[PDB]
C-alpha cells in the first residue's frame, strides 16, 4: 500500500480516531496522542512499516500533523 | 610539572565581580568581530583555554593534566564512533562507546565510594562536559550526524562559558548557531540580554545567596546540629535557606555563563524558568536545570521507554512510564554521586513523579465519577492551583534538605 494510506489505518487500530480527509489536525491539540502515546504508535509504525524513527532528536514542532507524519516517514525510508 | 600548575594563576570562574573586567577586555575583540561576520579562530582558542585553564588552576591544579588525558580520551572515542557508524551499525559497538566516553565519569563518581578520595581522571568539568561527549555518539548511532572537524567537535565539548558548571549542549544546534554569526540588530539585542544576565547575576549570586548561603545557614545548621533528633524546627530552617541559597547560586551562575556566551556569539540553552511558582512536579522539571532536565528527558528517559515498547517489558501503558521516571531519575542522582542522599534525591522525584502522573489521571476518574453521576466537575480555582503550588514547593524543598546532605550529619555523627 501507498505510504499515506496505510497510516490512516494504524491510526485509528489503537486510537479509535478518523483523521484522514481532515489530516491536517495538530492531534496533540486534538487530544488523540498523549504523552506516552507517541511512544505507542512509533512503535507500531516501527513494526509494520520496518522503519527505525529516532527519539532524541523529535521535537514538538517536528511531527505533530497527521501529514508532518506521513511527509516523515517517506524521508526515512530511502535517504 | 604539577609543581609549574600550582605556581600557575588561578581565577574562579565568575568568582568576584573583578572577573568581569578581564574576561570583557579578553572577549571583546571576539564580540566587536561578530558585527563584520568574523571569528578569530586562533584567538577564540587562546582566551577559551586561558580562562579554562585559570578555572582548574587551584590548589588542584593537576586536574589539568587529567582535563588532556579526557580530551585524547574522548578524540579516540568520539572518532573511534565515528569512523565505525560510517560503515556498519550495531547495537552493541554504540553500548561499548557509550560506556567509553562516560567510563572516566563513572570513575571519578565512582572513586570515592571505594577509595574516600577523589579519582586522578577528576578534573571541574567533568560531569557536564561527558554529556557533550556522548550527546554525539548518541546522535551519530540515530544517524542525526555524520559530518564534524575536530575543530567543530573540540569547539563544543570544551566551550568556554558552560565549561566550569554552565548550561548543557548538544552538537547540532550549538554547531549550527557558531555556524551562521547572528545579524547586527540581533547581536547587539544579546548585548542587552548579557548586560541584564550579568546584573541578576550579580544580585542573585552575591547578594541574594550570600544572605542565604553564607549568612544564614552555618548558623541555621549549627542550631540543628544542636537541638538533634530525626529533624527539628531549625532543621526545616535549613530546608528553606539552602533551598534559596542552592537557587540562587546556581540560577545567577547560569545567567552569568549564558551572558558569557551570548559575548562569544552563541546563545546557550537556558537552565531556569520561575521554577518556584509550579503547581506540578512535571512542570518543576520543566522549569528546574532545565538544560540537565531537558538532556536527561530526550536521553535518559525518552530512550529507555523506547526500550520498554520495542521489548513490551512491561504490562500496560502507565507501568512502563513508572519504571522510566524511577529508573531515569535515579541515574540522575547517581549523576550527582554515589551517595545515600544523592541517590535518595534521585529515588525521591523518581516516587515524586509517579505519583504526581497518577494523581492527574486520578483527577480525571473522578470528574468522569462526578459528571456521568449527576455533579459539577471537582472545583479548579485560584486556591486549589496555589495548594498545588504549596504542596510542589514544600516537596521541592524536602528534596533540597535530602541533596544538601546535612541529614547526613544531623543522623550519622555517630
Amino acid at each position: 500500500m501507498d505510504v499515506k494510506a496505510e497510516v490512516i489505518e494504524i491510526i485509528d487500530e489503537l486510537f479509535m480516531e478518523d483523521v484522514s480527509d481532515m489530516m491536517d489536525e495538530d492531534l496533540f491539540d486534538a487530544g488523540v496522542l498523549d504523552s506516552m502515546g507517541t511512544v505507542e504508535l512509533i512503535v507500531e509504525l516501527e513494526s509494520r512499516f520496518d522503519i527505525r524513527v529516532p527519539v532524541s532528536e523529535f521535537g514538538r514542532d517536528d511531527w505533530n500533523t497527521a501529514n508532518k507524519i506521513v511527509e516523515g516517514v517517506t524521508e526515512l525510508r530511502n535517504a | 610539572m604539577i609543581d609549574f600548575l600550582k605556581q600557575l594563576p588561578h581565577l574562579e570562574p565568575y568568582g568576584n565581580p573583578f572577573y568581569f573586567i578581564y574576561l570583557g577586555i579578553a572577549l571583546l575583540p571576539i564580540f566587536i568581530g561578530l558585527f563584520f561576520k568574523k571569528r578569530f579562530a586562533i584567538y577564540e582558542c587562546l582566551v577559551s583555554i586561558t580562562f579554562i585553564v585559570l578555572a582548574l588552576t587551584g590548589t588542584h591544579a593537576s586536574q589539568i593534566l587529567a582535563l588532556l588525558f579526557y580530551i585524547v580520551w574522548q578524540i579516540i572515542w568520539v572518532y573511534s564512533y565515528k569512523r565505525y557508524r560510517s560503515q556498519r551499525d550495531n547495537k552493541w559497538v554504540f553500548y561499548l562507546h557509550s560506556f567509553l566516553v562516560v567510563l572516566p565519569l563513572i570513575l571519578v563518581k565512582v572513586e570515592p565510594t571505594i577509595n574516600g578520595t577523589q579519582s586522578l581522571l577528576n578534573f571541574l568539568g567533568i560531569s557536564y562536559l561527558t554529556f557533550r561527549a556522548v550527546g554525539m555518539i548518541i546522535e551519530m548511532r540515530d544517524g542525526v550526524l555524520k559530518e564534524f572537524t575536530l575543530g567543530e567537535f573540540l569547539r563544543f565539548m570544551l566551550f568556554m562559558p558552560t565549561f566550569t558548571s554552565g548550561p548543557i549542549d548538544r552538537f547540532k544546534r550549538f554547531n549550527e548557531d557558531y555556524q551562521s554569526i547572528p545579524n547586527r540588530d540581533e547581536l547587539l539585542n544579546m548585548l542587552e540580554q548579557a548586560v541584564k544576565y550579568i546584573m541578576l547575576g550579580f544580585l542573585y549570586k552575591f547578594v541574594l545567596a550570600q544572605i542565604f548561603g553564607s549568612m544564614l545557614l552555618p548558623p541555621l545548621k549549627a542550631q540543628a546540629l544542636s537541638q538533634g533528633g530525626i529533624f527539628n524546627l531549625p532543621t526545616l530552617g535549613v530546608m528553606y535557606v539552602y533551598g534559596f541559597d542552592l537557587f540562587f547560586d546556581f540560577a545567577g551562575y547560569s545567567m552569568f555563563a549564558l551572558a558569557v556566551s551570548n559575548l562569544m556569539g552563541i546563545k546557550s540553552p537556558i537552565n531556569f524558568d520561575k521554577p518556584f511558582i509550579s503547581r506540578d512536579m512535571k512542570e518543576f522539571w520543566n522549569r528546574w536545570h532545565m538544560s540537565l532536565s531537558f538532556w536527561f528527558r530526550d536521553f535518559v528517559f525518552m530512550r529507555l521507554v523506547i526500550v520498554l515498547m520495542r521489548n513490551k517489558v512491561f504490562k500496560n501503558r502507565n507501568t512502563t512510564s513508572n519504571v522510566a521516571y524511577i529508573i531515569n531519575m535515579m541515574v540522575m542522582g547517581f549523576w550527582h554521586g554515589i551517595t545515600w542522599y544523592y541517590i535518595a534525591y534521585g529515588i525521591f522525584h523518581g516516587i515524586g513523579l509517579v505519583i504526581n502522573d497518577a494523581w492527574l489521571r486520578k483527577k480525571k476518574t473522578i470528574n468522569k465519577d462526578r459528571k456521568k453521576a449527576g455533579l459539577k466537575p471537582l472545583p479548579e480555582n485560584k486556591w486549589t492551583k496555589a495548594l498545588g503550588i504549596f504542596i510542589t514547593f514544600n516537596t521541592v524543598m524536602l528534596s533540597f534538605l535530602i541533596f544538601s546532605g546535612f541529614l547526613n550529619d544531623l543522623w550519622f555523627t555517630k
